[PDB]
């Protein structure tokens, strides 16, 4: 796995069904040189509601990233018409070196919340 | 062989719109893949002066965290080449209920006593429906006359979903 | 023209106001006895209103308790929350206007305070 | 209300409206191009109001993009989010009232929809 | 334990500072027989902000519980005059046997959020 | 007149980075527009084997909702063609504190006792600095000798900030 290292980490949750938002489709984008969200990394959440190991510390460079979470699919495939097309989190990452970004999300059809947890490595 | 291509399918000769108009209690449905109406299903068809058919079904659907909502839909149809095949837009009175552009094929109907309803959602490459739902309507709550009941069993096999139909309890959930 | 206390509730599952929720404001008093203060059911717009007067709003350790369970039961979902509380010492520095809004879904809720100063 | 779309923004940290946030509605056009739809700054009461007309709010994938970071830089805290976005498909089933309400704090935010049908 | 065998479990996050809300005194109550919130369990949230191992499967009995997070102390010792007296997640537990409760919370000055994740043991 | 164009400001000749190294206590600061360290500022400058200079600094800032916050920042300096003028990237040990690039000119400093600092953030069209902070750093926290005090008051007027400086208490709020 990592030992504990995880630069970019996504956690997704179902506040309607008290449980892990299993199998969501996260598409982490890195905006590059000219306002072009160049595809960075992608995945599907685990049984534990966590995507993991989307990048290495040598790929995670100082830039505006974007975790885009496919919420509509989670809902369509549950039979409710969701409000939100998808849930995004656009954040300038590794400026001050503190590599560990945990983006956790909490869903329901017409509302979502996101929180970041920015923990320093060993400086 | 049996000719199960969603092109091979004979549907209603010369469908009078303003005959089909009215309440029809679903009797058997062939489930698609997905959330579908579980039971207690009733349509009500109407065709306003500019000959547009709109319909409204009510029906019990168990939305996944296991709440049995009694879904009120609305369907607004657009006509095709054929008089018995239309394209139907649907949604709920509630924002949260499904929305779509579905198929709505009348296979047959004697407008006074029954109807088979067809909708293929995904075709296959070869032409067989990868995903259909078919409603047998009766126009009387009770069930319906064995003669015409014979007509609609027959059709079902010519449509190839036949052996896949399930009964609908109408037991006043709405 | 006012509303010292004021409650707004919202259904996150059905993207609509949480109509007819039983809100129950208490006022802890002298010896940690939560003495009943005021009650109401949320309107068509999702607002309980006029739950008190300024000269009835004294000082600190108030509580608004919203009966969520009743909302979810009466919709057919087995909630995770027995009910919602917003324990707040509301009156101290005199800024009377309190507006508690809440968002509710089966296994999560979140609420916020919008305390605005009157006219000092 | 006769408000096609409408935004509210609130400061969870200071328990008050988030005054003067630069809200930017966008309407994705024919080829994935987020062509500029409409723009405004939240009022005293945290509300942008009047950003389109019913003939101007068309069945499309709209975006409201809230300037969250300029809210927090001009408060002197280094926020997390570059800004907040609400991307929603609209007026496909005719129910033209949309209210988007957001809840700001440095490293978190939430946003809720309140989709209400006019008079069918 | 190993990983997850931990019936009740609390996690708290600082939505103002971007990190684990370390050292919150989380008190767990358990209503008893006649509307008397007996004191059930207590603790402090760790370096990952987790309180962990508040009870045993044989002590977590069917009934109302309450976890009570002392928020104002967190906020007092950080210099912010908070709005909230404390947070409480009152919840009828163990009825159908599905033991694992995880109450994560999200703390700011004039709002907080919490979410319940109830996962079933192995039926 | 005076010439208050940031372009005509004489800074330290032949700055020895490994002779500015060390703790400097802030004594008077000129505020920029924006949120700055309110008082208790102490900077600690160290130059590492590969010639670079790095600074860390503690100080009180009353973060708006009014907490009041001792903020340790970190700075890493990039050199320019002048040995007494650099760019600073700053940030906080806590991710919610202010990051930036500030110029960081050492106007004068006899490394055993003082140093004026200056940094212009926004420059006006005619060249005068539109937004600017400045620190008077003493090496002993009591203040500093009258002689070096008289050099610094001087310098302060050359920069055009004389009459804008205010004192910093060191009271131990960290
Ligand atoms: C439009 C209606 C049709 C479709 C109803 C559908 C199929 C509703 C979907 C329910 C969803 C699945 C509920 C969930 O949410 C049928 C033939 C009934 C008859 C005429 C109008
Ligand atoms: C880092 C650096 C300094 C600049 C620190 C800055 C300029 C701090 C900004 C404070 C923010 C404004 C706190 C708020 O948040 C000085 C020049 C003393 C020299 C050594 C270290």
């Amino acid at each position: 796995t990592g030992e504990s290292k995880c630069p970019l980490m996504v956690k997704v949750l179902d506040a309607v069904r008290g449980s892990p938002a299993i199998n969501v489709a996260v598409h982490v984008f890195r905006k590059a040189a000219d306002d072009t969200w160049e595809p960075f990394a992608s995945g599907k959440t685990s049984e534990s509601g966590e995507l993991h190991g989307l990048t290495t510390e040598e790929q995670f460079v100082e830039g505006i990233y974007k975790v885009e979470i496919d919420t509509k699919s989670y809902w369509k495939a549950l039979g409710i018409s969701p409000f939100h097309e998808h849930a995004e989190v656009v954040f300038t990452a590794n400026d001050s070196g503190p590599r560990r970004y945990t983006i956790a999300a909490l869903l329901s059809p017409y509302s979502y919340s996101t929180t970041a947890v920015v923990t320093n490595p060993k400086e | 062989e049996r000719d199960c291509r969603v092109s091979s399918f004979r549907v209603k000769e010369n469908f009078d719109k303003a005959r089909f108009a009215g309440t029809w209690y679903a009797m058997a449905k062939k489930d698609p893949e997905g959330l579908f109406l579980q039971d207690n299903i009733v349509a009500e068809f109407s065709v306003d002066e500019n000959g547009h058919m709109s319909a409204t079904a009510k029906g019990r659907v168990r939305l996944l965290n296991n709440w049995d909502v009694c879904a009120d839909m609305v369907g607004t149809f657009t006509d095709t080449e054929d008089p018995a095949k239309f394209k139907m837009k649907y949604w709920g009175v509630a924002s949260f209920l499904q929305k779509g552009n579905d198929d709505h094929w009348i296979i047959d109907t004697d407008y006074e006593t029954f109807a088979v309803q067809y909708s293929c959602r995904l075709l296959n490459l070869d032409g067989t429906c990868a995903d259909s739902y078919s409603f047998v309507f009766a126009r009387d709550p009770s069930g319906f006359s064995p003669q015409v009941q014979k007509i609609v069993r027959q059709r079902q096999e010519e449509l190839c979903l036949a052996r896949q139909y399930r009964l609908i309890p109408h037991n006043g959930y709405c």
